[PDB]
């Protein structure tokens, strides 16, 4: 929203907020 | 080629980040 | 995201990501 | 009526948040 | 831990640690 | 009945969480 | 409170707690 | 800060910053 | 009566927190 | 749960979740 | 000369951190 | 020889992490 590095717990926090009621998958080794 | 080697190793935006939602 | 209730420290974390480099301004109804 | 009245007591989306950005 | 109520962003943070490298899958009852 | 029904409205432990992992 | 580096989301979390009802501004490029 | 209600993971995060290098001790009324 | 009784159910300030530090 | 570096606020968040009602001590210089 | 090049690039305390509050 | 020079400087697991609980 402007560039940042999203790693660890900060990445899944951003995923939660952004996708909302829809849901999301998380796979670190792909 | 997933989410880590894009948003953590590199940089990603909101529209590049929505692709992982259901 | 569809919607949701955002209160306290969850509100300022949402603002940090959504605003970014632009910056925000937090003023509660003291 | 403010940021706490509209997002905490009520509900707000992604485009309602952007208004409080600088 | 004995137990406790986990809702919102506290649920996805708990999943990130508990699952790890395996990964999780978050789907709320839309 | 799901993850929000069982952990948010009700209460869940460490071994109930592991079920939602990949 | 003792020295630490406060960056990203950890900086705005600290700002929230410390200023309280008063409020604060956040500008990263100043 | 004037005041506010601090419960759960928001309480231990507040203690981490306020105590620092001194350290804290968390014991709930089991 | 403790840390949860005084800060969670009731309200505490910055100088009430310092008491639980080592 | 798989390896990670737990530092700062992320360490005490993990401590809270893991020990639960029991409680824990935090001393950074030991 | 703001908040980033003080508390993130360098180090800042509680009394050095209160100056940014309203 | 404590918690920092194990889980932060080095790496620690869940069973290595429970030892600090009461
Ligand atoms: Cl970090
Ligand atoms: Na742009
Ligand atoms: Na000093
Ligand atoms: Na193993
Ligand atoms: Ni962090
Ligand atoms: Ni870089
Ligand atoms: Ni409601
Ligand atoms: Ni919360
Ligand atoms: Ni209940
Ligand atoms: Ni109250
Ligand atoms: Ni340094
Ligand atoms: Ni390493």
């Amino acid at each position: 929203f402007v560039n940042q590095h999203l790693c660890g717990s900060h990445l899944v926090e951003a995923l939660y907020l952004v996708c909302g009621e829809r849901g999301f998958f998380y796979t670190p080794k792909t | 080629r997933g989410i880590v080697e894009q948003c953590c190793t590199s940089i990603c935006s909101l529209y590049q980040l929505e692709n992982y939602c259901n």
